[PDB]
RNA sequence: UGGAUUCAACGCCGGGAACCUCACCGGGGGCGACGGCAGGAUGAAGGCCAGGCUGAAGGUCUUGCCGGACACGCCGAGAGGAGGUGCAUGGCCGCCGUCAGCUCGUACCGUGAGGCGUCCACUUAAGUGUGGUAACGAGCGAGACCCGCGCCCCCAGUUGCCAGU
RNA sequence: CCCCGAAACCCCCGGGCUACACGCGCGCUACAAUGGGCGGGACAAUGGGAUCCGACCCCGAAAGGGGAAGGGAAUCCCCUAAACCCGCCCCCAGUUCGGAUCGCGGGCUGCAACUCGCCCGCGUGAAGCUGGAAUCCCUAGUACCCGCGUGUCAUCAUCGCGCGG
C-alpha cells in the first residue's frame, strides 16, 4: 500500500481542526491508518512600515504580521478514502495538497 | 508559487475589486464581498442594501460588471450573485455612506446625525458613535461627535467587537470626513454575572 | 499632418520607474516582500483586509 | 493632406501606370523615384535601381 | 527642485537619486473629450521608403511614396498637472501623553455663570484602591483584553530529533 | 478654490539633485598592549529564496568565471559568524598604531559606470598620541562590546527594522 501526504494550510487553526477532523472522523469511520496532524512550524510573514506619510515627527512603526499555520497528515491511498477526501468541503481560507508517497 | 504567495495574491485581488465596487455601488449600500472558485467557475456573492441598484434594468448591472470582473481582474468564470445585510443598521460602513449622501443630498448635520443615531439604537445597538470632520459651519473645519449609548475605544475587544465605518461627504466646498462606530449587543470581559 | 507619434511609454525592467503601486501608482516606497507591489501608505491602510494583524 | 494624386496615364480603353514596381514584394506595389532608387509604400525598405 | 529648524528639523520625508525615480536645467518631440468654426476624403484622417537638418529621430522637408478615410487651421469647453494653497479640507502621523485624565444621571449648593461628585489622608504605574466626606452611582480612558517568552501535562511524530536495540 | 491648459499636461536625450573657502547634527574608523599582524582552534539566532537560492566539481592569486544536484521552503541553499582562545613577530613609537588620499592594473552589475557605481591586487602613507566649556543613553540578560539577517536592492549599507553572542 502506498500512502498520501496531505500539505493543508491556512489562517485559522478552527478551520484547519474543522478538517483535520474531517479526515480523523472518516479514516475511523473506514479503518485506514492515520499518521496524525503534525504540525509544521508557522509561518510568520512580518512588514514593518513607518505609519507616517509626512516624514516628518518622531519616527513610528506598525509591525503587522500575516501567519500562517501549517499541518501535513498521512494516510494510506485507497480510492474510498481519496474519493471522500476529494469530497471534502474545504473551506475558502485554506489550501490542501494531496501528494502521494509511492 | 508558494503559499504565502497564494494568500498575499487573493487578499490583495479581493481588496482591489472591494475597492472598485465601493466606488460603483456606493448608492447600494455596499457592505461587502465574498469569492467562492467553485469547480464550474468563480462565484462570488455581494453583500449589499438595494440588491435593486446593483441589478439595475434587468441585469445589466450584473453583466456589464461580470464583464469587467473576469477581464480587469484575473477571474475564472464570475458567477455574481447579491445578498443582504441582515443587520444594515448594525453596519456601519452602510451607514456612514448613507449618511454622507445625505449630507450631499443636502441635509444638515446635526440632523441627519441625530436620525441615524435614533435609528441605530431602535434597531437595537448598544452603543454608537459618529465623527463628522471639516468645513462645518463655515470655512474654518471643525469636528463634531454625535454619541449615545456605551461604547469602547481601545482594546481587543473594540478591535473585535465594534464596527467601524468611514466614508467621504464630497460637496461644493470640500470633504466631510464620516466616522462610525457601532456597538452591538453582545458583551465584553469585565461583565461578570 | 503626415507625422509620427512619440509618446514612447518605454518599458523600464528594474528601477523606482519599473515598480508602481496597484492602487495609487506611487513610484518609490513600494512594498515587494512576498510578492506585494503596494506603496507603504496603502498598505498601512489595508493590510486587515488582506489579513494582516498588528499583535506584537 | 497633398490631396490630388490622379497617376495612371489613360492610353484608351485601358490605363498605363506612372508607377514603377518592386520585384521582391508582390503586386499593386507603386513606388517612388529618388534619383538612384525606388520606395515602397506599403511597408518600405532598402531598395535602388541598378 | 522641494518639505521639515528647540523639545517634536538635520542616516527624516522609508530620500542607499547613473536612466527612470524628479518635481531643477539645456534641447527635442506628442496631447482639445464634446460641440461648433475653416474646410472636407478629390484619396487621405494616420502611418510612411533614401537622405539634409537633427544629439538622434517620417519630427521636418525639395524630390517623389499608398494601406482605404474627417476636422486646434479657430473658439469655447476640457483631459492631465509632483503647479499653488496643509491657516480651505479629509485621512494618516507626531507632540502634550500609555500622561491620568474626560465626563454623565440623579440629588444638593448657588439669582447666576458655575459648583459638588472629580476634595482630604494614605496607597497605586494608574481619578488604582481604602477610609473620611452633599454626595450616591455610572461610563470612556487605566485595568480587563490580544501577542510573545519562560515551567509542567495531554495530543501529535513528518520534511524534525537519534538515547536505547 | 486658484492657476496652467497646447503649456505649469505627457514622453525622450543629456546634465543636475553627487557641486565646496565654510558653520551644524547624527554616526564610522581611530589615536594602540584593556593592543596590531600571521598561522592555527571554537561556539549562534533571526530571517529570506523562481529567473530566485544555489550546494558539489573545475578554472583563477583575488575579486570573480563555467557547469550544476537539490530546493516554491522544518527536506535544499543562503550558513562552519565575530568578538573569544592557543603559538609566533612587534615592546610604547606618528610605530608592524592609523588607514585620509592618490597612481597602476584586474573584474561585476547595467542599455549606459566620464560626470557618478561596487569589488580585488600591488603601491602610497594624511591628520590623529584621550579631547575645554557643555552635553547624551541607560536599572538585568539591561547598558557597553561583537558580528549576522532582512528592507531598500539590476549593482550599491558607516542607514532603518530586527537577531543572537
Ligand atoms: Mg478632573
Ligand atoms: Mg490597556
Ligand atoms: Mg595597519
Ligand atoms: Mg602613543
Ligand atoms: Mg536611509
Ligand atoms: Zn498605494
Amino acid at each position: 500500500m502506498q500512502k498520501a501526504r496531505i500539505k493543508l494550510a491556512s489562517t485559522d487553526i478552527k478551520a484547519l481542526n474543522e478538517v483535520t477532523d474531517q479526515i480523523r472522523q472518516i479514516a475511523e469511520r473506514t479503518g485506514v491508518r492515520m499518521s496524525g496532524p503534525i504540525p509544521l512550524p508557522t509561518k510568520r510573514i512580518r512588514i514593518t512600515t513607518r505609519k507616517s506619510p509626512d516624514g516628518e515627527g518622531t519616527a513610528t512603526f506598525d509591525k503587522f504580521e500575516l501567519r500562517v499555520h501549517k499541518r501535513l497528515v498521512d494516510i494510506e491511498a485507497d480510492e474510498r478514502a481519496m474519493r471522500q477526501i476529494m469530497r471534502i468541503r474545504v473551506p475558502e481560507d485554506v489550501t490542501i495538497e494531496i501528494e502521494l508517497i509511492s | 508559487m508558494a503559499i504565502e504567495r497564494y494568500f498575499i495574491e487573493e487578499g490583495v485581488r479581493e481588496m482591489l475589486i472591494d475597492e472598485y465596487l465601493e466606488k460603483e455601488l456606493r448608492r447600494a449600500g455596499y457592505s461587502g464581498i465574498d469569492i467562492k472558485k467553485t469547480p464550474l467557475g468563480t462565484k462570488v456573492v455581494i453583500f449589499a442594501a438595494s440588491p435593486g441598484y446593483v441589478i439595475g434594468r434587468g441585469g445589466r448591472r450584473i453583466r456589464e460588471l461580470t464583464r469587467i470582473l473576469e477581464r480587469q481582474f484575473g477571474l475564472e468564470n464570475p458567477q455574481i450573485e447579491v445578498e443582504e445585510i441582515k443587520n444594515p443598521y448594525l453596519n456601519a460602513k452602510v451607514q456612514a455612506i448613507r449618511l454622507a449622501r445625505a449630507l450631499e443630498r443636502g441635509i444638515h448635520f446635526r440632523r441627519a446625525a441625530y436620525s441615524a443615531i435614533r435609528a441605530i439604537m431602535r434597531n437595537g445597538a448598544r452603543g454608537v458613535e459618529i465623527r463628522l470632520s471639516g468645513k462645518l459651519t463655515g470655512e474654518r473645519a471643525k469636528s463634531v461627535r454625535f454619541y449615545q449609548g456605551y461604547l469602547a475605544k481601545v482594546g481587543n475587544p473594540a478591535e473585535t467587537l465594534v464596527s467601524r465605518g468611514y466614508a467621504q461627504a464630497k460637496l461644493k466646498l470640500g470633504v466631510i470626513g464620516v466616522k462610525v462606530s457601532i456597538m452591538p449587543p453582545d458583551a465584553k470581559l469585565p461583565d461578570e454575572i | 499632418m503626415a507625422k509620427a507619434d512619440y509618446n514612447k511609454r518605454k518599458p523600464r525592467k528594474f528601477g523606482k520607474g519599473a515598480r508602481r503601486c496597484v492602487r495609487c501608482g506611487q513610484y518609490g516606497p513600494v512594498i515587494r516582500v512576498h510578492g506585494l507591489m503596494l506603496c507603504r501608505h496603502c498598505f498601512r491602510e489595508i493590510a486587515p483586509k488582506l489579513g494582516f494583524k498588528k499583535y506584537e | 493632406m497633398g490631396q490630388k494624386w490622379k497617376l495612371y496615364e489613360v492610353k484608351g480603353g485601358k490605363v498605363r501606370r506612372k508607377n514603377k514596381f518592386c520585384p521582391r514584394c508582390g503586386p499593386g506595389v507603386f513606388m517612388a523615384e529618388h534619383k538612384d532608387r525606388w520606395s515602397c509604400g506599403r511597408c518600405g525598405y532598402t531598395e535602388w535601381k541598378r
